């Protein structure tokens, strides 16, 4: 992204994500700084930034593949894309931490239900569609042409207000 | 108290000479101890005479620093 | 440096290294991208830079710690001061293992004599000072008002000539 911005690259973000992959071997390998610095440089970059989400963007992996709040420009969903805080096994999970017995029936038969209903009406496109989260939902046949005439649009952006400085300072 | 006074390192004086003594300084004291009236103004100022390069690091370490530095 | 270098802190570095770290575990921990950014860093800075050499500076730690090359300011050395591309150990491990095996004290006396003559005409100030890498070699008490005066003639620095740009890359 750095180098994209420094030579004037329009950046498309693809994103098919779960976010930042858990375990101890990647918190002791730095993953929280090299996130920061993921975020750091999508925010730095001055170029048009246009995003297409197909299927997941839960958690730091909707914020960072260039979603809107982290000034990416225009923002396009398929209407397969799941946007959300986490996946639905994930909210489940802590659903089932509680009142935890995880050997019943019944417990299981909750599971089931509560990811359904969440695949339903949490982790979504329309959600985020109707905060202007995203800016559309597409039909996937669309992406091609779409990206054509978004770029063409932005081709002469402008980033501002910002305050000119020695430099930005990034987590390192 | 934590300022630093005046010493008499050597010598003792009466009361009088210490009197003729303080008198004689405060009169010879700087005047008003800052110009606190100083006010800001950058018209004309020699930073914006200089040609820069309209590339160069001294439009933002220079011109740029020395007009928003307070 | 980074951080220094926007807030306009001079900095002060004091020398005493062999350089980067040898072996496995720093090579897969990055030690060339990570010694890259300290490179980046001490060469983007505007600030002034002053250098104080106590014993080592070899190799890559000579060269990041605030070398003349590296844009340093103002370069002085303590009279301990070892300037080289390696220590006297390491070139004489070079040396010797050209030789068969150390099959007799005949190569120990070798090692000895050469390290004696290294430690007395190679890593030492006086070959830097002659060359002018370094601006003087000091008595180590003159350290900190010699330090007063050069921050005072450097206190207005102006880092030039550089062109102007979004910003610089790092090796990340």
């Amino acid at each position: 992204i750095r180098f994209c911005d420094s030579y004037n690259l329009p950046l498309v973000f693809v994103v098919d994500t779960p976010g930042a992959m858990p375990g101890v071997a990647e918190e002791k390998g730095g993953i929280i700084k090299r996130g920061g610095r993921f975020f750091n440089a999508i925010v730095e970059a001055d170029v048009p930034k246009v995003t297409v989400i197909i299927r997941k963007a839960y958690g730091g992996g909707y914020a960072v593949m260039g979603s809107k709040q982290l000034s990416a420009d225009l923002n396009f969903a398929w209407p397969t894309a799941r946007i959300a805080v986490i996946g639905a096994e994930g909210a489940a999970q802590l659903l089932v931490k509680r009142f935890p017995d995880p050997n019943a029936p019944e417990v299981q038969k909750i599971r089931d239900d509560f990811i359904e209903g969440y695949n339903l009406n949490m982790a979504t496109p329309w959600i985020a569609a109707e905060r202007g989260y995203i800016d559309a939902v597409i039909q996937p046949h669309e992406t091609r042409l779409l990206l054509r005439k978004s770029l063409r649009l932005l081709r002469d952006k402008q980033n501002g207000p910002k305050v000119q400085r020695k430099h930005g300072l990034l987590p390192l | 108290d934590h300022e630093a006074h005046i010493k008499v390192l050597r010598g003792e004086p009466t009361p009088e000479e210490m009197a003729a003594l303080m008198a004689v300084l405060a009169s010879a004291g700087g005047g008003p101890a800052e110009p606190v009236k100083k006010e800001r103004n950058m018209w004309g100022h020699p930073v914006d005479k200089l040609r820069y390069s309209v590339f160069s690091w001294q439009r933002v370490t220079l011109l740029e620093r020395t007009h928003m530095r307070r």
